[PDB]
């Protein structure tokens, strides 16, 4: 029997049978974030071209010193 | 405007007894008058005389006692056809048998007389309860005394009707009331009530056309035979008519059996002859109008209701064997009812299931709320058990069983209520 089963103390009436199962939280729980966040923070592409022609061309004038040195 | 039975017009003269209640005073009572002309009269003149007296059975089911004895077969076939007297009363509360048996016990062997006759019986059997053992010798000598005057035998009276009245007695059970129980028991078999597609008058006793009829109507038969159907239906109002006593028992001053004029009111009946409640009036709690088997009423009901089959089958109760238990204010109803659930649980002769079994449950259930550890869809589901049992069982004792916690159900479910909700507090309590 139902009763039998989940007997109260003090209960008159099958009704308000004691209960306790896995649920939420009181509160609901929190969210979760379903979407995609991607934060594009790199250099812009001006910048990283613009660094590598300039070290290109101080890597070449070092490149004529140390060739005159070793000359 | 009913009751108020004169001496003249009471038919058991002896029932305290306080006269010879052998052929002597039976025959100084008026007992054996003219038995010879009533039964030269005819066996159709009898059956129609009691079909218009109005007369009922007495032993709770109410069918008409005249239609009853017209039942049986006209022509004399090869079995000898037979009558039985119910002298086994074992219903609580009542017991008029017992009286009509022990002080007026010509009467009820004239009565077994003028019924055979009247049914073409060859022979009449009284079966006693084996409880009454000094009634028992009592309508033994008296049966003695019948034959060694001619009463009865091959030559009843005058008459030429051969007639022979033997008297068997049980060994103690309820259930051996029921008129199929009783012919089997009377058979030498266990007291267990047959089905009903074989009818009495047709397959009884042996398989013989065999009538059962109540001591009180058997016994009342000769002496509104005498006096008169209109005599017997003056009393009494519409179907329900007659003088019937009353068994006034329970928490009343003076409880007493008293013979008195059908469709008395319950209080009128209570408070004149008995002597009334212990308390007085208001002390009145809940009367039980029949014996065990009909539902009780409230102090209520009981103001106005007239005690009949009519009047307390208006209201959802019954006559049955008109034997008032009653109960005041001290006493507690719950209690009264669990031990008459205790009662029919054990004499229950448990041949079939609804009432082999669901009369120890109700007997337990009852036990429960009494103290009050149950609940209150438990009450509900007592109905429910009590509705399952009711219709499904082979004889009127599942009837019997169901009625009172019914109507304990009916009426005083705040007791129940206000039981179980003290017994819940006390446990949480602990
Ligand atoms: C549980 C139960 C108890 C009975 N108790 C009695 C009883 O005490 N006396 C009796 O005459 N019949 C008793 N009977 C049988 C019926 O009252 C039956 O109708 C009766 O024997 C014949 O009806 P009558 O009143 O017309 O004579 C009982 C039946 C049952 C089912
Ligand atoms: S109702 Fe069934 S169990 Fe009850 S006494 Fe009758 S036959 Fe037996």
């Amino acid at each position: 029997t139902e009763a039998y089963i989940r007997n109260k103390p003090g209960m008159v009436s099958v009704k308000d049978m004691p209960v306790l199962q896995d649920g939420p939280p009181p509160g609901g729980f929190a969210p979760v974030r379903f979407a995609r966040r991607i934060p594009n923070k790199g250099p812009s592409a001006v910048a990283i071209f613009l660094a590598a022609f300039g070290t290109f061309s101080w890597g070449m004038y070092q490149v004529g010193q140390g060739n005159k040195i070793r000359r | 405007h009913f009751g108020g039975l004169k001496d003249e017009d009471r038919i058991f003269t002896n029932l305290y007894g306080l006269h010879d209640p052998f052929l002597k005073g039976a025959m100084k009572r008026g007992d054996w008058y003219r038995t010879k002309d009533l039964v030269i009269k005819g066996t159709d003149w009898i059956v129609n005389e009691m079909k218009k007296s109005g007369l009922r059975g007495r032993g709770g089911a109410g069918f008409p006692s005249g239609l009853k004895w017209s039942f049986m077969p006209k022509v004399s076939d090869g079995r000898p056809s037979y009558l039985v007297v119910n002298a086994d009363e074992s219903e609580p509360g009542t017991c008029k048998d017992r009286e009509i048996m022990r002080h007026d016990p010509h009467k009820l062997l004239e009565g077994c007389l003028i019924a055979g006759v009247g049914m073409r019986a060859t022979a009449a059997y009284i079966y006693i309860r084996g409880e009454y053992v000094n009634e028992r010798k009592n309508l033994e000598k008296a049966r003695q005394e019948a034959y060694a005057a001619g009463l009865l035998g091959k030559n009843a009276c005058g008459s030429g009707y051969d007639f022979d009245v033997h008297i068997h007695f049980g060994a103690g059970a309820y259930i051996c009331g029921e008129e199929t129980a009783l012919l089997e028991s009377l058979e030498g078999k266990q007291g267990k009530p047959r089905l009903k597609p074989p009818f009495p008058a047709n397959a009884g006793l042996y398989g013989c056309p065999t009538t059962v009829t109540n001591v009180e109507t058997v016994a009342v038969s000769p002496t509104i035979l005498r006096r008169g159907p209109e005599w017997f239906a003056g009393f009494g109002r519409k179907n329900n008519a007659g003088t019937k006593l009353f068994c006034v028992s329970g928490h009343v001053n003076k409880p007493c059996t008293v013979e008195e004029e059908m469709s008395i009111p319950l209080k009128e009946l209570i408070e004149r002859h008995c002597g009334g409640v212990r308390g007085g009036w208001d002390n009145l709690l809940a009367v039980i109008p029949g014996g065990s088997s009909v539902p009780l009423l409230p102090k209520s009901i009981c103001d106005d209701v007239l005690m009949d089959y009519d009047a307390l089958k208006a209201v959802q109760s019954g006559l049955g064997t008109a034997a008032v238990i009653v109960m005041d204010k001290s006493t507690d109803v719950v209690d009264a009812i669990a031990r008459l659930s205790y009662f029919y649980k054990h004499e229950s002769c448990g041949q079939c299931t609804p009432c082999r079994e669901g009369t120890g449950w109700l007997w337990t259930i009852m036990e429960r709320m009494k103290v009050g550890n149950a609940k209150l869809e438990e009450i509900d589901m007592l109905q429910e058990l009590t509705k399952q049992i009711e219709g499904h069982t082979i004889c009127a004792l599942g009837d019997a069983a169901a009625w009172p916690v019914q109507g304990l159900i009916r009426h005083f479910r705040p007791e129940l209520e206000r039981r179980i909700r003290e017994n819940a507090e006390r446990e949480l309590l602990q």
